[PDB]
Protein backbone atom coordinates (compact mmCIF):
# COMPACT_ATOMS: atom_id res chain seq x y z
CA UNK A 1 0.00 0.00 0.00
CA UNK A 2 1.80 3.11 -0.84
CA UNK A 3 2.01 5.56 2.08
CA UNK A 4 -0.68 8.28 0.22
CA UNK A 5 -3.11 5.87 0.85
CA UNK A 6 -3.17 4.55 4.57
CA UNK A 7 -3.94 5.82 8.03
CA UNK A 8 -2.30 9.26 8.41
CA UNK A 9 -1.38 10.87 5.30
CA UNK A 10 -4.45 9.44 3.93
CA UNK A 11 -6.70 10.99 6.58
CA UNK A 12 -4.82 14.56 6.47
CA UNK A 13 -5.30 14.38 2.99
CA UNK A 14 -9.08 13.07 2.81
CA UNK A 15 -9.92 16.58 5.11
CA UNK A 16 -7.80 18.62 3.08
CA UNK A 17 -9.79 18.27 -0.10
CA UNK A 18 -13.19 18.80 2.15
CA UNK A 19 -12.07 21.78 2.87
CA UNK A 20 -10.92 22.68 -0.41
CA UNK A 21 -12.65 21.82 -3.06
CA UNK A 22 -11.79 21.39 -6.31
CA UNK A 23 -13.65 22.78 -9.74
CA UNK A 24 -14.83 19.17 -10.44
CA UNK A 25 -17.09 20.68 -12.76
CA UNK A 26 -14.04 21.97 -14.75
CA UNK A 27 -11.58 19.69 -14.03
CA UNK A 28 -13.72 16.47 -14.92
CA UNK A 29 -16.75 17.81 -16.47
CA UNK A 30 -15.28 19.47 -19.28
CA UNK A 31 -13.27 16.46 -20.55
CA UNK A 32 -14.37 13.84 -22.98
CA UNK A 33 -15.91 10.67 -22.48
CA UNK A 34 -16.47 8.21 -24.54
CA UNK A 35 -19.83 7.56 -26.33
CA UNK A 36 -22.36 5.18 -23.76
CA UNK A 37 -22.96 3.35 -27.56
CA UNK A 38 -18.84 2.56 -27.33
CA UNK A 39 -17.98 1.27 -24.03
CA UNK A 40 -18.35 -2.40 -25.19
CA UNK A 41 -16.64 -1.48 -28.22
CA UNK A 42 -13.26 -1.30 -29.26
CA UNK A 43 -10.80 0.43 -27.16
CA UNK A 44 -8.43 2.74 -29.61
CA UNK A 45 -4.90 3.52 -28.13
CA UNK A 46 -4.35 7.15 -26.97
CA UNK A 47 -1.28 7.65 -29.02
CA UNK A 48 -0.88 6.76 -33.13
CA UNK A 49 1.15 9.21 -34.90
CA UNK A 50 3.88 8.12 -37.69
CA UNK B 1 -8.30 9.35 -19.27
CA UNK B 2 -6.73 6.10 -19.07
CA UNK B 3 -5.62 4.13 -16.07
CA UNK B 4 -2.30 5.78 -16.06
CA UNK B 5 -4.09 9.21 -15.13
CA UNK B 6 -4.09 7.26 -11.21
CA UNK B 7 -2.10 6.11 -9.03
CA UNK B 8 -4.06 3.33 -7.24
CA UNK B 9 -3.74 3.00 -3.79
CA UNK B 10 -5.80 -0.06 -2.12
CA UNK B 11 -9.08 -1.99 -2.53
CA UNK B 12 -12.16 -0.01 -1.39
CA UNK B 13 -14.73 -3.37 -2.60
CA UNK B 14 -15.19 -6.18 -4.25
CA UNK B 15 -18.12 -5.52 -6.98
CA UNK B 16 -19.92 -8.19 -8.84
CA UNK B 17 -18.12 -7.14 -11.83
CA UNK B 18 -14.40 -5.83 -10.55
CA UNK B 19 -13.06 -4.49 -7.63
CA UNK B 20 -13.30 -0.63 -6.29
CA UNK B 21 -10.11 1.02 -5.45
CA UNK B 22 -8.96 4.23 -3.54
CA UNK B 23 -7.49 6.21 -6.15
CA UNK B 24 -5.33 9.53 -6.75
CA UNK B 25 -5.75 11.22 -9.67
CA UNK B 26 -2.31 12.27 -10.77
CA UNK B 27 -2.27 15.88 -11.94
CA UNK B 28 -4.35 17.35 -9.31
CA UNK B 29 -3.45 14.99 -6.32
CA UNK B 30 -7.01 14.09 -6.41
CA UNK B 31 -8.49 11.57 -4.33
CA UNK B 32 -11.90 9.70 -5.85
CA UNK B 33 -12.62 5.88 -6.03
CA UNK B 34 -12.32 4.28 -9.51
CA UNK B 35 -15.00 1.24 -10.23
CA UNK B 36 -13.44 -1.41 -12.49
CA UNK B 37 -15.71 -3.64 -14.76
CA UNK B 38 -14.86 -6.02 -16.39
CA UNK B 39 -16.29 -5.90 -19.97
CA UNK B 40 -16.81 -9.83 -20.88
CA UNK B 41 -18.53 -10.26 -17.81
CA UNK B 42 -20.73 -7.41 -18.57
CA UNK B 43 -21.35 -9.27 -21.23
CA UNK B 44 -21.58 -12.73 -20.34
CA UNK B 45 -24.17 -11.52 -17.88
CA UNK B 46 -26.31 -9.54 -20.68
CA UNK B 47 -25.86 -6.31 -18.39
CA UNK B 48 -24.65 -3.62 -20.96
CA UNK B 49 -28.18 -1.82 -21.47
CA UNK B 50 -28.73 -2.08 -17.37
CA UNK B 51 -25.26 -0.31 -17.15
CA UNK B 52 -25.49 2.23 -19.86
CA UNK B 53 -29.09 3.18 -18.34
CA UNK B 54 -27.57 3.36 -14.59
CA UNK B 55 -24.38 5.67 -15.86
CA UNK B 56 -26.41 7.72 -18.03
CA UNK B 57 -28.57 8.88 -14.85
CA UNK B 58 -25.43 8.59 -12.37
CA UNK B 59 -23.84 10.58 -14.86
CA UNK B 60 -25.75 13.64 -14.97
CA UNK B 61 -26.67 13.58 -10.86
CA UNK B 62 -25.12 16.88 -9.40
CA UNK B 63 -26.57 16.91 -5.13
CA UNK B 64 -24.57 17.19 -2.35
CA UNK B 65 -26.25 14.12 -1.38
CA UNK B 66 -25.50 12.24 -4.48
CA UNK B 67 -22.26 9.98 -5.13
CA UNK B 68 -20.68 12.27 -7.97
CA UNK B 69 -19.30 10.41 -11.09
CA UNK B 70 -16.95 12.20 -12.52
CA UNK B 71 -16.12 10.58 -15.98
CA UNK B 72 -15.41 7.15 -17.13
CA UNK B 73 -13.32 5.68 -19.60
CA UNK B 74 -12.60 2.14 -21.29
CA UNK B 75 -9.44 0.31 -22.57
CA UNK B 76 -9.53 -3.32 -24.00
CA UNK B 77 -10.78 -5.19 -21.17
CA UNK B 78 -12.25 -3.23 -18.40
CA UNK B 79 -14.92 -0.22 -17.96
CA UNK B 80 -13.50 2.46 -15.05
CA UNK B 81 -16.12 4.83 -13.31
CA UNK B 82 -14.23 7.94 -11.64
CA UNK B 83 -16.38 8.23 -8.03
CA UNK B 84 -16.27 10.32 -4.95
CA UNK B 85 -15.10 8.57 -2.34
CA UNK B 86 -16.90 8.14 0.34
CA UNK B 87 -14.51 8.43 3.44
CA UNK B 88 -16.77 6.95 6.03
CA UNK B 89 -18.04 4.19 4.10
CA UNK B 90 -21.03 2.06 4.11
CA UNK B 91 -24.09 3.27 5.82
CA UNK B 92 -25.45 -0.18 6.40
CA UNK B 93 -22.22 -1.18 8.41
CA UNK B 94 -22.73 1.73 10.61
CA UNK B 95 -26.37 0.89 10.97
CA UNK B 96 -24.89 -2.81 11.93
CA UNK B 97 -22.76 -1.63 14.23
CA UNK B 98 -24.44 0.48 16.51
CA UNK B 99 -27.68 -1.80 15.98
CA UNK B 100 -29.98 1.96 15.81
CA UNK B 101 -29.48 5.49 15.24
CA UNK B 102 -30.53 8.09 17.16
CA UNK B 103 -33.14 10.38 16.24
CA UNK B 104 -30.04 13.42 15.37
CA UNK B 105 -28.22 10.84 13.15
CA UNK B 106 -31.75 9.59 12.05
CA UNK B 107 -33.53 13.04 11.13
CA UNK B 108 -30.20 14.42 9.73
CA UNK B 109 -30.30 11.75 7.16
CA UNK B 110 -33.71 11.89 6.20
CA UNK B 111 -33.37 15.45 5.69
CA UNK B 112 -30.13 14.95 3.20
CA UNK B 113 -32.11 11.88 1.79
CA UNK B 114 -35.19 13.99 0.61
CA UNK B 115 -33.34 16.74 -0.74
CA UNK B 116 -31.12 14.24 -3.21
CA UNK B 117 -34.57 12.55 -3.82
CA UNK B 118 -36.40 15.43 -4.44
CA UNK B 119 -33.36 16.90 -6.78
CA UNK B 120 -34.03 13.49 -8.67
CA UNK B 121 -38.00 13.73 -8.79
CA UNK B 122 -37.93 17.33 -10.03
CA UNK B 123 -35.64 15.63 -13.32
CA UNK B 124 -38.48 12.59 -13.11
CA UNK B 125 -35.79 10.39 -11.91
CA UNK B 126 -37.17 7.47 -9.73
CA UNK B 127 -34.54 6.03 -7.26
CA UNK B 128 -36.92 2.69 -7.02
CA UNK B 129 -34.49 1.04 -4.24
CA UNK B 130 -33.91 3.65 -1.42
CA UNK B 131 -32.24 1.25 1.20
CA UNK B 132 -29.32 1.63 3.44
CA UNK B 133 -26.94 -0.61 1.77
CA UNK B 134 -27.45 1.82 -1.58
CA UNK B 135 -26.05 4.58 1.24
CA UNK B 136 -22.27 5.67 1.61
CA UNK B 137 -21.11 8.29 4.04
CA UNK B 138 -19.48 11.34 3.50
CA UNK B 139 -16.47 13.12 5.25
CA UNK B 140 -18.86 14.83 7.72
CA UNK B 141 -20.75 11.22 7.87
CA UNK B 142 -23.03 13.24 5.43
CA UNK B 143 -25.69 10.71 2.92
CA UNK B 144 -24.61 9.78 -0.24
CA UNK B 145 -26.74 7.89 -2.76
CA UNK B 146 -24.77 5.61 -4.34
CA UNK B 147 -26.28 2.82 -6.13
CA UNK B 148 -28.97 3.93 -9.02
CA UNK B 149 -29.50 -0.07 -10.25
CA UNK B 150 -33.00 -0.22 -10.17
CA UNK B 151 -33.28 3.84 -11.66
CA UNK B 152 -35.44 5.04 -13.99
CA UNK B 153 -35.88 8.51 -16.25
CA UNK B 154 -39.56 8.47 -16.15
CA UNK B 155 -40.99 11.83 -17.83
CA UNK B 156 -44.48 10.61 -18.68
CA UNK B 157 -45.60 6.51 -18.16
CA UNK B 158 -46.22 4.82 -15.07
CA UNK B 159 -44.13 2.41 -14.61
CA UNK B 160 -44.69 -2.12 -13.81
CA UNK B 161 -41.49 -3.30 -12.88
CA UNK B 162 -41.60 -5.28 -9.53
CA UNK B 163 -38.44 -3.56 -8.37
CA UNK B 164 -36.65 -3.20 -5.08
CA UNK B 165 -35.99 -5.13 -1.76
CA UNK B 166 -38.21 -7.10 -0.19
CA UNK B 167 -38.83 -5.47 2.69
CA UNK B 168 -38.93 -1.96 1.15
CA UNK B 169 -41.44 -2.92 -1.32
CA UNK B 170 -44.12 -0.37 -1.87
CA UNK B 171 -48.19 -2.05 -1.47
CA UNK B 172 -48.77 -0.81 -5.16
CA UNK B 173 -45.93 -3.20 -6.39
CA UNK B 174 -46.67 -6.07 -4.76
CA UNK B 175 -50.15 -5.37 -5.76
CA UNK B 176 -49.19 -5.40 -9.65
CA UNK B 177 -50.27 -2.03 -9.87
CA UNK B 178 -48.74 0.57 -12.37
CA UNK B 179 -46.29 3.19 -9.91
CA UNK B 180 -44.31 6.40 -10.19
CA UNK B 181 -42.20 8.48 -8.14
CA UNK B 182 -44.16 8.10 -4.76
CA UNK B 183 -42.54 4.85 -4.73
CA UNK B 184 -39.48 6.21 -3.16
CA UNK B 185 -41.72 8.88 -0.25
CA UNK B 186 -42.61 4.85 0.62
CA UNK B 187 -39.11 3.51 0.79
CA UNK B 188 -38.31 6.58 2.68
CA UNK B 189 -40.57 5.63 5.71
CA UNK B 190 -38.97 2.04 5.53
CA UNK B 191 -36.12 3.52 5.75
CA UNK B 192 -36.73 5.92 8.67
CA UNK B 193 -38.05 2.91 10.73
CA UNK B 194 -34.96 0.78 10.07
CA UNK B 195 -32.53 3.95 11.01
CA UNK B 196 -34.65 4.01 14.37
CA UNK B 197 -35.16 0.70 15.19
CA UNK B 198 -32.56 -1.09 13.56
CA UNK B 199 -34.82 -3.70 11.82
CA UNK B 200 -37.37 -2.79 9.26
CA UNK B 201 -41.41 -2.25 9.75
CA UNK B 202 -42.89 -5.76 8.19
CA UNK B 203 -40.32 -8.10 8.75
CA UNK B 204 -41.18 -11.72 8.69
CA UNK B 205 -40.31 -15.27 8.23
CA UNK B 206 -41.37 -15.53 5.09
CA UNK B 207 -41.89 -13.35 1.75
CA UNK B 208 -45.34 -13.82 1.73
CA UNK B 209 -46.22 -12.91 5.24
CA UNK B 210 -43.87 -10.12 4.76
CA UNK B 211 -46.24 -9.15 1.39
CA UNK B 212 -48.99 -9.08 3.73
CA UNK B 213 -47.74 -7.08 6.17
CA UNK B 214 -47.06 -4.61 3.75
CA UNK B 215 -50.44 -4.12 1.50
CA UNK B 216 -51.76 -4.26 5.15
CA UNK B 217 -49.77 -1.48 6.29
CA UNK B 218 -49.22 -3.67 9.17
CA UNK B 219 -47.05 -0.94 11.51
CA UNK B 220 -46.23 -1.19 14.47
CA UNK B 221 -44.52 0.99 16.49
CA UNK B 222 -42.11 0.41 19.53
CA UNK B 223 -42.55 2.10 22.46
CA UNK B 224 -39.12 3.49 22.57
CA UNK B 225 -40.18 6.04 19.20
CA UNK B 226 -40.86 9.29 20.10
CA UNK B 227 -44.44 10.65 18.57
CA UNK B 228 -42.37 13.16 15.88
CA UNK B 229 -40.65 10.29 14.43
CA UNK B 230 -43.79 8.29 14.48
CA UNK B 231 -45.58 10.75 12.80
CA UNK B 232 -43.46 10.97 10.34
CA UNK B 233 -43.17 7.71 9.11
CA UNK B 234 -46.95 7.05 9.74
CA UNK B 235 -47.10 9.84 7.40
CA UNK B 236 -44.50 8.39 4.52
CA UNK B 237 -45.61 4.70 4.98
CA UNK B 238 -49.01 5.81 3.44
CA UNK B 239 -50.94 2.90 1.63
CA UNK B 240 -52.34 5.64 -1.01
CA UNK B 241 -49.68 7.19 -2.85
CA UNK B 242 -50.61 10.56 -3.32
CA UNK B 243 -51.80 10.02 0.14
CA UNK B 244 -48.16 10.32 1.37
CA UNK B 245 -46.24 13.08 2.31
CA UNK B 246 -44.28 14.47 -0.42
CA UNK B 247 -40.21 15.09 0.31
CA UNK B 248 -40.38 19.07 0.81
CA UNK B 249 -42.59 17.53 3.79
CA UNK B 250 -39.97 15.54 4.68
CA UNK B 251 -37.54 18.46 4.70
CA UNK B 252 -40.66 20.55 6.64
CA UNK B 253 -41.27 18.26 9.17
CA UNK B 254 -40.97 19.21 12.44
CA UNK B 255 -39.10 16.07 13.77
CA UNK B 256 -36.90 16.80 11.04
CA UNK B 257 -35.99 20.74 11.83
CA UNK B 258 -35.66 19.86 15.54
CA UNK B 259 -33.31 17.20 15.52
CA UNK B 260 -31.58 17.45 11.77
CA UNK B 261 -28.06 18.78 12.09
CA UNK B 262 -27.30 18.83 8.53
CA UNK B 263 -24.18 20.52 7.33
CA UNK B 264 -23.57 21.21 3.41
CA UNK B 265 -20.47 20.57 2.76
CA UNK B 266 -17.75 23.12 0.84
CA UNK B 267 -17.90 23.73 -2.74
CA UNK B 268 -15.56 25.61 -4.94
CA UNK B 269 -14.85 28.32 -4.99
N1 LIG C 1 -17.24 5.58 -3.90
C1 LIG C 1 -16.90 4.77 -2.96
N2 LIG C 1 -16.24 5.26 -1.89
C2 LIG C 1 -15.82 4.37 -0.89
N3 LIG C 1 -16.07 2.98 -1.00
C3 LIG C 1 -16.73 2.60 -2.10
C4 LIG C 1 -17.13 3.46 -3.06
N4 LIG C 1 -17.77 2.76 -4.01
C5 LIG C 1 -17.71 1.49 -3.61
N5 LIG C 1 -17.09 1.37 -2.44
C6 LIG C 1 -16.78 0.18 -1.62
O1 LIG C 1 -16.64 -0.85 -2.67
C7 LIG C 1 -17.64 -1.91 -2.32
C8 LIG C 1 -18.27 -2.63 -3.53
O2 LIG C 1 -18.67 -1.59 -4.40
P1 LIG C 1 -20.17 -1.42 -5.04
O3 LIG C 1 -20.20 -0.32 -6.10
O4 LIG C 1 -21.13 -1.29 -3.94
O5 LIG C 1 -20.42 -2.91 -5.41
P2 LIG C 1 -21.37 -3.79 -4.32
O6 LIG C 1 -21.80 -3.01 -3.14
O7 LIG C 1 -20.69 -5.10 -4.07
N6 LIG C 1 -22.61 -3.94 -5.31
P3 LIG C 1 -22.21 -4.31 -6.99
O8 LIG C 1 -21.03 -3.50 -7.43
O9 LIG C 1 -23.55 -3.87 -7.42
O10 LIG C 1 -21.98 -5.74 -6.68
C9 LIG C 1 -18.73 -1.13 -1.55
O11 LIG C 1 -19.47 -1.96 -0.71
C10 LIG C 1 -17.97 -0.18 -0.67
O12 LIG C 1 -17.63 -0.81 0.52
Amino acid sequence: IPAWASGNLLTQAIRQQYYKPIDVDRMYGTIDSPKLEELFNKSKPRYFKR
Amino acid sequence: FTIDDFDIGRPLGKGKFGNVYLAREKQNKFIMALKVLFKSQLEKEGVEHQLRREIEIQSHLRHPNILRMYNYFHDRKRIYLMLEFAPRGELYKELQKHGRFDEQRSATFMEELADALHYCHERKVIHRDIKPENLLMGYKGELKIADFGWSVHAPSLRRRTMCGTLDYLPPEMIEGKTHDEKVDLWCAGVLCYEFLVGMPPFDSPSHTETHRRIVNVDLKFPPFLSDGSKDLISKLLRYHPPQRLPLKGVMEHPWVKANSRRVLPPVYQ
